[PDB]
């Protein structure tokens, strides 16, 4: 299709993920592996060589800068502040892949990139948990974008309902060859 | 014009203690919401602006005097702003009285005790009370107990004597008699008509309600003691009181913990619903919104969303620290929170409605000028909390609720077993609150000589509440300051006054809803004429004399203890029927004395001689079998004693505590040592 933006200079952050609903094109899957590694390609309900063949109605690809060592929290069944605050995968229509992108395709690694830890808010120090599929709330980002990168835990106000948000960077776990994550679904 | 003057000055006043009162009482909540340095930094300045401007006032309002106010909510609120306190004290005196307060409550609260057997092992005082409510170990609990009375105790007891002298000079000073009257004054007030109570007749209320709970009490005591009797055998006599240190608790407060030894019919279970809540995905915010519900139906008042948005109603998971004790605030500007951790279980269920009533009050209250923003007095406003905590605690709410099955009934062995635990709960702490108080009013008055401070302690304490010291005491230990709220400077008899308030309130709003049949299974909800009434009595805040106040409400300007004898009917008849002739208790038995010998006349060396040929004379009973026992002088233990006429002893084993050697193995011990006891 026009996959000129999932292999760009800006790499999206797990707080703020980017996404991409692709229709009325041929897929080229072929191509895109073989333009960057894939170190693993984890499925449930469909396999790598079911993705290559035949066309569907429609294919959504999400995708973050991520760290190898990390895999497992991003991981089904997990209750880490990663998935749980930030990125809820989408498991009602059958991919998660861990890809380098060589420093030669240009791909930046800029920024603090970050995922937030927490987002209470109330009197019931209730959570506020992402839906699969969907992002994490603007109210829980907009408090994170202007907490510490230590994790500290400070209190906002957002049209009237009070939340306490903390934020972690990972900005630290770069290479050339970043590791990256991206994530297709297929209807 | 002094009228006109003291309204301007007032108002002012009020206006700015207002906006001050909102900034310390915020910063107090942010602190203990979320624990950092950083905010008691801010919590404790702002409590220093709240102090400077108090204390500034205070000295203006001297202009204002009192002679010449003919309204009344100028008069009360010049009062409360007007007293000096510990101020009329020199420096020296107000130095060292805050020292002395400050040391006596450090000494209690790190007080620790070791096991005199093994001491490697030794508890703080939490530690004390968990091992005091659970062990069944007469041995264990009596080295709890004496232990803390001879590591506290005493170390309290150079603090509380001259505490008492500076304490009521400072009363003094504020044109008491004593520091009794200074506490006293808290309950005094001059109205118009019969509305005109004197600080001088608590003393009179409290022995008259005293007296007409006694048979009460003493049905309780009868039944406790026998059953206590099969826990502890041959410990606990079939006439008498019981030993301090088998109460339940590190001062016998509440008989609460011996309900698992004294139950009317054990086989049965008791009335509760966790089970249920869970089953039924019950949370923190279920369980406060079900008690506006209740508060609504009663008619008085919902609850803001500033509540809901700005309250603690669970316990983070968030990383950040609190303390969980349930606690309801009001910061002002009409701002009412609950901090409180909240999980699904009954005792939840149910404190939940307690905090959310004192906010109904705090809330009725509100339109009151800002000196005069709190209940009628002390007790009303615990009473008023109780009484609305009842109301759902009866299976008769959490049947209708939807809580309990349908198919559920109330037996006549249940009703047994709940008004039982209540009694201890409030039957037995009664007279313990007023033993205490009694004591403490004649120690600041000065009926009772420093000298004879421990003496009557512990007759006057067997006399009202029946309970004996397991071993005998020195004018070294002072008893007394054991409690926190003696060694901390705290009133008490609230606790017996809130008890007596809050039957009077239930009963009358009973009767108002129109509920026939026993008190104990009466119901608030859906009825809101006695919503209404009981509104009516709490919006009145301090504007009024806390007996307009009963008045209203209650039918009368005078406390009574009516109601809660009416409350616990069944269960005086039931415990009569149990408990037959043996009612009441002498006070002439303690747990030492049936082995005691007695010893006819006396320099203090001399008794020291004399018990160091006792203890050598229980030595050589015992070295003539094959048992060997390290008796010292400090092992035989003295009685009361009459100065150079006579005076009791015992002894015990240095590696035991508990046990006393009997009067004829001491006696022989004594008669085959009768020589070699001389001297020079
Ligand atoms: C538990 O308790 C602690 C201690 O009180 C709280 O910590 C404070 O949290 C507040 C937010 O609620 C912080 O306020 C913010 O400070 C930012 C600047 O930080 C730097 O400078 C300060 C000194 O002023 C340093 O202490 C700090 O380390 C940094 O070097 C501001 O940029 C923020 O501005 C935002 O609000 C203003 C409102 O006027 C807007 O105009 C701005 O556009 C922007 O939105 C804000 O002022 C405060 O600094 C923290 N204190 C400390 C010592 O760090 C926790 O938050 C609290 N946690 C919970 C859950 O209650
Ligand atoms: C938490 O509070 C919000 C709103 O708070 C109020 O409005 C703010 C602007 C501010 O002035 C606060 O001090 C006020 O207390 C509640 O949201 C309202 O909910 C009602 C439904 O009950 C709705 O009709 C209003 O339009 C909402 N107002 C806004 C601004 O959205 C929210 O319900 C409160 N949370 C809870 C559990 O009650
Ligand atoms: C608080 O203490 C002050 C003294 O510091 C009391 O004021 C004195 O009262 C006496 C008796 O009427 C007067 O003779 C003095 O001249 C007053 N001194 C001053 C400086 O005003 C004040 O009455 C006390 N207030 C209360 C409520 O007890
Ligand atoms: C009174 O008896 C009850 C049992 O009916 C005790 O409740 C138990 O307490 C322990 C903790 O010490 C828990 O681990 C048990 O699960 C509880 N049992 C049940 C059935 O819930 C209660 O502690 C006793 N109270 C006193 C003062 O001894
Ligand atoms: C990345 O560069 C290395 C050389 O350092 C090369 O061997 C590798 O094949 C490149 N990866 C891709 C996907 O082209
Ligand atoms: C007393 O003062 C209050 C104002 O604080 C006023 O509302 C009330 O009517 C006054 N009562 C009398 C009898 O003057
Ligand atoms: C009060 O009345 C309501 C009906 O409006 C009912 O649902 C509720 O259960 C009643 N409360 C009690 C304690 O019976
Ligand atoms: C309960 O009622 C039964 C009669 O149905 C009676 O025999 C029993 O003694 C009563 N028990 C109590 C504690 O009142
Ligand atoms: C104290 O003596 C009793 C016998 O009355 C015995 O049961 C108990 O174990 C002894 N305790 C110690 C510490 O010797």
């Amino acid at each position: 299709c026009n996959f000129t933006e999932l292999f760009r200079e800006r790499a999206p952050t797990i707080m703020q993920y980017k996404r991409e609903v692709f229709t009325r094109c041929n897929y080229n899957l072929s191509l895109l592996l073989s333009l960057v590694q894939v170190d693993e390609f984890v499925c449930d309900k469909a396999t790598p060589e079911a993705l290559a063949t035949g066309c569907y109605s429609s294919l959504t690809v999400d995708w973050f800068a991520f760290p190898y060592a990390w895999k497992s929290y991003l991981a089904i069944g997990s209750a880490d502040r990663i998935v749980r605050f930030n990125y809820n995968q989408d498991y009602s229509n059958p991919c998660r892949i861990h890809s380098k992108v060589n420093s030669s395709i240009g791909i930046s690694y800029a920024g603090a990139y970050s995922y937030i830890t927490n987002c209470n808010y109330g009197a019931t120090n209730k959570d506020d948990v992402v839906k699969p599929g969907g992002r994490a709330s603007q109210q829980c980002i907009t408090g994170a974008l202007n907490s510490p990168t230590t994790g500290q835990l400070w209190a906002y106000n957002f049209g009237g309902v009070p939340y306490r948000v903390s934020r972690l960077t990972y900005t630290d776990h770069l290479s050339d060859p970043l590791d990256m994550v991206y994530v297709i679904t297929v209807k | 014009t002094t009228e006109e003057e003291a309204r301007d000055f007032l108002d002012k006043f009020n206006s700015e203690a207002e906006n001050l009162s909102h900034e310390s009482a915020l910063a107090s909540w942010d602190y203990n919401t979320n624990i950092t340095d950083e905010n008691a930094q801010k919590m404790n300045e702002a409590d220093s602006k709240w102090s400077d401007f108090y204390k500034e006032q205070s000295k203006r309002a001297q202009a204002f005097p009192l002679q010449e106010i003919q309204n009344l909510t100028i008069k009360l609120q010049l009062q409360i702003l007007q007293q000096n306190g510990s101020s009329v004290l020199t420096a020296e005196k107000s130095k060292r009285l805050s020292t002395i307060l400050t040391t006596m409550s450090t000494i209690y609260s790190t007080g620790k005790v070791c096991n005199p057997n093994n001491p490697q092992q030794c508890f703080t005082l939490s530690g004390l009370e968990d091992i005091m409510e659970k062990s069944k170990d007469y041995h264990q609990r009596l080295w709890v107990w004496e232990g803390w009375r001879s590591e506290v105790g005493k170390q309290l007891r150079p603090l509380y004597e001259e505490y008492v002298v500076l304490k009521n000079e400072m009363a003094r000073g504020n044109n008491y008699e004593d520091y009794g009257d200074y506490w006293r004054g808290d309950y005094e007030t001059e109205g118009e008509d019969g509305y005109n109570y004197s600080r001088n007749q608590l003393m009179e209320d409290v022995d008259r309600i005293f007296l007409e709970i006694k048979p009460l009490y003493e049905q309780l005591h009868a039944y406790v003691r026998a059953k206590l009797m099969n826990a502890y055998p041959s410990r606990i006599s079939p006439t008498g009181c019981l030993p301090a240190h088998l109460l339940g608790d590190m001062w016998g407060r509440f008989w609460t913990n011996l309900y698992n030894l004294t139950v009317p019919f054990e086989q049965k279970q008791n009335i509760d619903v966790t089970e249920t809540m869970k089953k039924q995905s019950w949370d923190a915010e279920k369980i406060f919104k079900e008690a506006e519900k209740f508060y609504l139906s009663v008619g008085l008042y919902s609850m803001t969303q500033g509540f809901w948005n700005n309250s603690m109603l669970t316990e983070p998971s968030d990383g950040r620290q609190v303390v969980c004790h349930p606690t309801a605030w009001d910061l002002g500007e009409d701002d009412f929170r609950i901090k409180m951790c909240t999980k699904v279980t009954m005792d939840d269920f149910l404190t939940a409605h307690h905090e959310m009533g004192h906010i109904q009050y705090d809330m009725a209250y509100a339109k009151q000028p800002y000196l005069l923003r709190n209940g009628a007095n002390e007790g009303f406003h615990e009473a008023v909390g109780e009484v609305m905590s009842l109301s759902v605690a009866t299976p008769k709410h959490l049947k209708g609720m939807g809580l309990l099955p349908s198919d559920f009934s109330e037996d006549n062995e249940t009703e047994i077993n709940f008004l039982l635990k209540q009694a201890l709960n409030i039957v037995g702490t009664l007279p313990f609150t007023y033993m205490l108080e009694k004591w403490r009013w004649m120690v600041f008055e000065g009926k009772i000589p420093k000298e004879q401070w421990m003496e009557k302690w512990w007759e006057m304490k067997r006399e009202i509440v029946g309970v004996v010291e397991p071993l005998p005491h020195d004018e070294t230990y002072c008893d007394p300051a054991s409690l926190f709220h003696v060694a901390n400077d705290y009133s008490f008899i609230r606790y017996f006054t809130r008890t007596i308030l809050e039957f009077q309130f239930q009963e009358a709003l009973c009767k108002i809803a129109k509920h026939e049949g026993p008190l104990h299974k009466c119901d608030i909800s859906n009825s809101t004429e006695a919503g209404k009434k009981l509104k009516d009595m709490l919006e009145l805040g301090k504007s009024k004399p806390w007996t307009y106040a009963l008045n209203q409400i209650a039918r009368t300007k005078e406390m009574d203890a009516k109601p809660l004898l009416n409350y616990f009917e069944p269960l005086f008849s039931w415990l009569k029927k149990q408990n037959g002739n043996s009612v009441g208790w002498s006070a002439d038995w303690s747990p030492y004395s049936e082995q005691s010998l007695k010893v006819r006349i006396w320099n203090d060396n001399e008794m020291y001689l004399f018990r160091s040929s006792v203890a050598y004379a229980m030595r050589v009973y015992f070295s003539k079998m094959n048992k060997t026992i390290p008796f010292t002088a400090e092992d035989v233990r003295v009685s009361d004693e009459k100065k150079r006429v006579s005076f009791k002893f015992f002894v015990t084993s240095p590696t035991n505590i508990s046990d006393i050697i009997p009067r004829s193995e001491v006696e022989d011990a004594i008669r085959m040592s009768r020589s070699r006891i001389n001297d020079a």
